[PDB]
């Protein structure tokens, strides 16, 4: 529909590997921040 | 055969590329990808496969 997501030549035709979304990375970003702090504080005094 | 099917594809695009300047009120968002996709649909499959 949009004139930039239309492909004519088969150069940009690849296999779909995985799909990430909006509210799936935002909870993922909050996990990997506190996971770093709860790992650093549990190794040193 | 294959050299005479490219010649039909060029004459179809030599005359379709003026349809926007002639009719601006119908094609306001027709970028030149749009008449590339239209001629390739009406073309033989064994020419685009080459």
């Amino acid at each position: 529909q949009r004139p930039e997501r239309i492909k004519t030549t088969p150069y940009l035709e690849g296999d779909v590997l995985s799909s990430d979304s909006g509210p799936l990375l935002s909870v993922f970003a909050l996990q990997e921040i506190m996971q770093k702090v709860r790992q650093v504080q549990a190794d040193y005094m | 055969v294959y050299a005479s099917e490219l010649s039909v594809m060029k004459v179809d695009m030599r005359h379709l590329s003026l349809m926007q300047r002639r009719f601006p009120d119908v094609l306001i968002q027709a970028r030149p990808s749009h008449f590339w996709k239209a001629v390739l649909n009406d073309s033989p499959e064994a020419v685009k496969a080459v």
